[PDB]
């Protein structure tokens, strides 16, 4: 109860130092672990994953999450060494928790914390959270903070760590949403962004069929390239093979709607389409998307 | 009340001396007996505010006591900024100690009113007051010149100039607490020895730019020096660890953490000459031997303290030297040996002589078995031994 | 290494002479005493303990080997220090005869704590003291110090 | 894509073993866990049993002490002690406490004030003070300032406007302009819309349509295209359609065997799914989804406020 709080402190300490071996470590997990069988470290570093064993986040998790309440409530002062490492800690177990988020923004507003090292710690936050909506949040205040060409290694890091998110998490929203932010905040809609995260990630959506947030961020490419002909057809007929090759996805029935309904501002050849489709298909899922297809192709 | 009859006032003002001053005030309300009691001079002398960020508090105490407030804590009240520390500075000219720790919104403006009006200062903790420039070290030594202490703790943006400007006027400083100021660099370090020779204590730590160049010139000015600092100054070398044991000699708490290229050598040169090291925290000095324990054994009497974390080639031959000190058989009470991955049950065997020890450290020490640990535990009961078990 | 200590009323505490220097007094008094080989093994007098406080006090020290603040205190003293009125005043007296720092910082900052959090009325209930104010004075100096 | 109900579901409501569960509920790891949502999860568990008739059964004081001890300097409500406030648990709060009449035990014009700081010039809100845009904040803005009766207090028509042009061609709502349409966001949108009377700005057939496509067949109600259904939207969805008049357009009554079948038999509770552990979460949305299909044992429940109708009739009934 005391010799735990001993213990606790010994575990941020390792974690800090895992960070100083290697600084490139780019993925946290849970190590399932329920007991303490040997006189080493819960934290395991193996290459650039660390690894938490998981007989000890029990004791972990409440001493830090206390800990920073009890300074956040003006009960016990922490340094801020101690604040950076405690928050560091509490976001790696429980990157929902706001309020260690906000203390790293006073920090980072101070100027004690480089922002950058907020990046890194969301990023690997996701690797294991990569829903965390409080995650996304706080990595859009830290982005705003560096915007009041370093811009394009941004924008690019980001689209990485989106693409990280989202092929660990199926229709990842959040992932996606921080996706189009960055493209409106910080690209500020640059055609030629738009044209590259177009092609760039029809590879993604290629093998990710299911996933109704990567089409709505290609619906997003393409709506925000008209607010500025040949992509609207080719994503068409990208919906075309699609949807011929995996049946019965109302994903891609449902990107195929939006992209159709963009490129209406020519409906025979969609009644065709579908015409051709529900004669010759097995699935029945298809034939109910194909349906449904044909009933909102007649309201228009 | 029971209170009263059987307590008389010199422990009811110890009472009342532990009470906010929103609390103080209602004891005020209580009697005739108590108002006299809450009033009393004794318990205006300190203010420790732990209240709502949302001040004029702190104006508002600087009124009900003036010319009593001595000693002010203001440590993470983020609340206040220049105007209410004029105020309270106008209004409180007699402080000697003031805390502003993790005051955010203060500016160079107040060490200008402290200046101007707090010329009895003796102590001023400006840890994390990030928005302080040079020009605050320079008002600072203008207005505050019989200082005692000061804390820049991640002050980030002072410099060797501003550290000039401070000792110049300070010239009486007993404690200078720099941790963090990573722009600080060996120039900074001449201008102290050049006017600090008063100094006892000096923290450095994460200042990695500093070298043998600077340290050393801090032993030969700050003969005085007892506690020192230098955890995270990577570039410091055995040459800084000579100039500690030639010139200082009252040395009792040296922290070197993560300061590689220290080795034997310099320790040997640091132990014989520094018969009075209470602490030493050498984590991570990994090129440390059992002969560095076998000179403390020797040559540090009274030593208390000692962290070999990471000093992975410490074996339980140099524990065993350790445990047969003078200092082990009664003076040594907490010992860190976490990644010295050579120690074994047999070191636990050797340690069961420091009837001393209250705390113990083996983390990562896989050599070590649950059975040597309960069997110490149970040889000395009062010692808290420390491992992932 | 132990010593005898005799309360107030006459009877005798066997105590380790270690956790007994947590006091200053009767390490003082140890330091006056001999060195004497010749004596009758006489005890430490106490006379201003009686052995029930002392009982408590001891009980203290043995449990231990080990800023304006009352949110301090550790948990088995805050269940040691439940104990009456008047016992509490006495194990303050003792703290303070026996100059045992640790104990009487507790139990000062555990009467501080009965005063914390209350209203005057509250207050005088708690530690049953007469309110000698009238009105007109009691409405002024929740006058002065009511700023708050 | 979808679940499948087994023959042997729950088929009726087992009222007393919901009741029992959200009474017994309540560890320290997983405590520490959750606590940063701490205002909402009293907010379920607490509306629910008044759903069911048992607000009785909850200790009223601990609950508005720890209320009171949450409002912040700034007005704001947090969801624990100590936690930073944000919108979010300030609506929670004020639902709380217009369950239990006190709206007073907290100070209703710093409430106001902290809500009212948190509009942003082109009619959006954050969340707290660091500035974060999302629809749901607009939606929690104008909940707690209806139950107040202060909606007067922030710019409507600024707040109407950008709700606005976060309108998706396919009639749905995201978080901000450019998102993914949301069942969540939608909800938060519409009953956005309907506390500010703008509904019919609203195309109620392409909503109703996007919405009434949430149906799997199974009978339960997904958030997104392709997703599980789940109990949570099933409620979100239900609750738009019937704030827009479209209820009519899914199958209520295949609907209500799907919420029945994530009910324990053993323990009470809902879960998100059938076969999946339950949560004051999914229990809430469950009651509250079956009160709007028309199970009777159950208090009517508003689709806006997540509230029984009784509760914001006793508001709607006053100097207002
Ligand atoms: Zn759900």
């Amino acid at each position: 109860s005391e010799e735990v709080a001993v213990l606790v402190q010994r575990v941020v300490k390792d974690i800090t130092n895992a960070f100083r071996r290697n600084p490139h470590i780019d993925e946290i997990g849970l190590i399932p672990c329920p007991e303490a069988r040997y006189n080493r470290s819960p934290i395991v570093l193996v290459e650039n994953k660390l690894g938490v064993e998981s007989w000890c986040v029990k004791f972990l998790l409440p001493y830090v999450h206390n800990k920073l309440l009890l300074y956040r409530t003006r009960k016990q002062w922490l340094n801020r060494d101690e604040l950076i490492d405690v928050t560091c800690t509490l976001l790696l177990l429980n990157p929902d928790f706001t309020t260690a988020w906000n203390v790293r923004k006073e920090l980072i507003l101070s100027g004690t914390l480089n922002p950058i090292k907020d990046l890194h710690l969301g990023k690997l936050a996701l690797t294991k959270f990569p829903k965390s909506p409080e995650t996304w949040i706080h990595r859009r205040w830290v982005l705003q903070q560096l915007i009041q060409e370093r811009a394009q290694r941004l924008i690019q890091e980001e689209m990485e760590v989106c693409g990280e998110a989202a092929g660990r998490y199926p229709s990842n929203y959040n992932a996606w949403s921080h996706r189009i932010w960055v493209l409106q905040h910080l690209a500020k809609l640059d055609v030629k962004i738009l044209l590259d995260e177009l092609s760039s990630t029809k590879h993604w959506a290629s093998m990710h069929v299911s996933d109704h947030s990567g089409f709505h961020y290609r619906q997003f490419l393409l709506k925000s390239l008209i607010s500025q002909p040949h992509l609207l057809e080719e994503e068409v007929e990208f919906s075309t093979d699609l949807i011929d090759s995996y049946p019965g996805h109302e994903t891609l029935w449902c990107h195929r709607r939006h992209i159709f309904y963009l490129q209406h501002h020519g409906l025979e050849m969609e009644h065709r389409f579908i015409d051709q489709v529900l004669s010759t298909c097995r699935n029945v899922e298809q034939a109910r998307f194909a349906s449904a297809y044909r009933k909102w192709l007649v309201t228009l | 009340g029971l209170i009263n009859k059987k307590l008389p006032k010199e422990l009811l003002l110890r009472i009342f001396s532990f009470l906010d001053i929103v609390t103080l005030c209602r004891c005020a309300q209580i009697s005739k007996a108590w108002n006299i009691l809450a009033l009393d001079g004794s318990n205006w002398q300190r203010i420790d505010l732990f209240n709502f960020q949302t001040g004029r508090v702190v104006e508002n105490i600087s009124k009900r006591c003036g010319g009593f407030l001595r000693k002010l804590s203001l440590r993470g009240c983020i609340g206040v900024g220049d105007s209410s520390l004029k105020t309270f500075a106008q209004n409180c000219r007699n402080i000697e100690h003031l805390n502003l720790n993790g005051c955010t919104k203060i500016t160079d403006s107040t060490c200008y009113s402290l200046s101007r009006f707090c010329s009895k200062l003796k102590h001023l903790d400006l840890t994390s007051c990030v928005s302080i420039t040079n020009s605050s070290l320079k008002g600072i030594s203008e207005g505050c010149r019989n200082l005692e202490y000061l804390n820049l703790s991640w002050c980030d943006q002072i410099t060797k100039d501003g550290i000039e400007a401070l000792v110049r006027g300070c010239r009486g400083l007993k404690a200078l607490l720099l941790r963090g100021c990573t722009q600080l660099e060996d120039e900074a370090l001449k201008h102290i020895q050049n006017y600090c020779h008063e100094l006892v204590s000096l923290n450095l730590q994460s200042c990695s730019r500093i070298t043998d160049e600077g340290v050393v010139q801090i032993c030969r000015g700050c003969h005085r020096l007892q506690a020192l600092c230098l955890s995270g100054c990577s570039n410091l070398t055995d040459a800084s660890l000579t100039a500690l044991g030639l010139n200082c000699p009252r040395l009792q708490i040296l922290e070197a953490a993560r300061c590689s290229h220290l080795t034997d050598a310099g320790f040997t040169l640091l132990a014989r000459n520094c018969h009075e090291l209470e602490k030493m925290d050498l984590e991570e000095c990994i090129l440390i031997t059992d002969s560095t324990l076998i000179q403390l054994s020797i040559h540090c009497p009274k030593l208390q303290a000692l962290s070999l974390s990471h000093c992975e080639l410490i074996t339980d031959d140099g524990i065993l030297h350790l445990s047969n000190s003078t200092c082990g058989h009664e003076r040594l009470r907490v010992l860190e040996l976490d990644n010295c991955l050579l120690i074994t049950d047999v070191a636990l065997e050797h340690l069961e002589n420091c009837r001393g020890l209250e705390r113990l450290e083996l983390y990562d020490c896989q050599q070590v078995t649950r059975a040597g640990i309960k069997r110490m535990r149970a040889q000395l009961p009062h010692v808290k031994v420390h491992a992932y078990f | 290494p132990s010593i005898k200590l005799q309360s107030s009323d006459g009877e005798i505490f066997e105590v380790d002479v270690e956790i007994a220097k947590q006091s200053v007094t009767i390490k003082t008094m140890l330091e006056d005493l001999g060195m004497d080989d010749e004596g009758d093994d006489d005890p430490v007098p106490l006379p201003n303990v009686n052995a029930a406080i002392l009982k408590k006090v001891i009980q203290w020290c043995t449990h231990h080997k080990d800023e304006k603040r009352t949110d301090d205190i550790p948990v088995w003293d805050q269940e040691f220090l439940k104990v009456d009125q008047g016992t509490l005043f006495e194990l303050i007296l003792a703290a303070n005869y026996l100059d045992i720092k640790g104990l009487l910082d507790v139990t000062c900052k555990t009467v501080a704590n009965m005063i914390k959090g209350k209203t005057p009325e509250e207050i005088r209930k708690t530690f049953n003291i007469k309110n000698d104010f009238t009105e007109e004075e009691e409405a002024q100096v929740r006058k002065e110090n009511q700023w708050c | 894509k979808d679940v499948i109900i087994k023959s042997d579901a729950p088929d009726t409501l087992l009222l007393e073993k919901h009741a029992d569960y959200i009474a017994s509920y309540g560890d320290d790891y997983e405590y520490c866990m959750s606590e940063y949502l701490r205002m909402s999860g009293i907010y379920w568990g607490l509306t629910v049993m008044d759903l069911m008739g048992q607000l009785h059964r909850m200790n009223r004081e601990e609950i508005l002490a720890f209320i009171k001890s949450c409002q912040h300097e700034c007005g704001g409500i947090s969801a624990s002690i100590g936690h930073d406030p944000h919108l979010l648990y300030t609506l929670s709060a004020v639902q709380i406490l217009t369950l239990y009449d006190s709206i007073n035990v907290i100070d209703v014009n710093k409430v106001v004030e902290y809500v009212k700081g948190l509009q942003k010039e082109d009619g959006s809100f954050a969340g707290d003070i660091w500035g974060e845009i999302d629809t749901r904040f607009s939606f929690c803005a104008v909940a707690t300032l209806a139950l107040l009766g202060k909606l007067d207090a922030i710019n409507v028509e600024k707040a109407i406007e950008f709700v606005l042009s976060c309108m998706n061609f396919d009639g749905g709502f995201g978080c901000r302009p450019g998102s993914e349409s949301h069942a969540g966001q939608i909800y938060c949108c519409t009953g956005f819309l309907a506390i500010t009377s703008q509904l019919h700005q609203v195309n109620s057939d392409l909503l109703g349509w996007w919405l009434c496509e949430r149906q799997l067949p199974s009978g339960g109600l997904n958030g997104r295209p392709e997703k599980l259904p789940d109990v949570c939207y099933s409620w979100w969805v239900l609750a738009s359609l019937k704030i827009i008049g479209r209820l009519h357009w899914i199958d209520r009554e295949k609907l209500r065997n799907f919420i029945l079948a994530c009910q324990d038999e053993e323990t009470g509770g809902f879960a998100d799914r059938p076969g999946d552990m339950v949560d004051p979460f999914h229990t809430l949305f469950g009651i509250a989804g079956l009160s709007l299909l028309g199970e009777e044992q159950i208090k009517p429940v508003n689709p806006v406020f997540c509230m029984p109708e009784e509760v914001l009739q006793r508001v709607n009934v006053q100097p207002e």
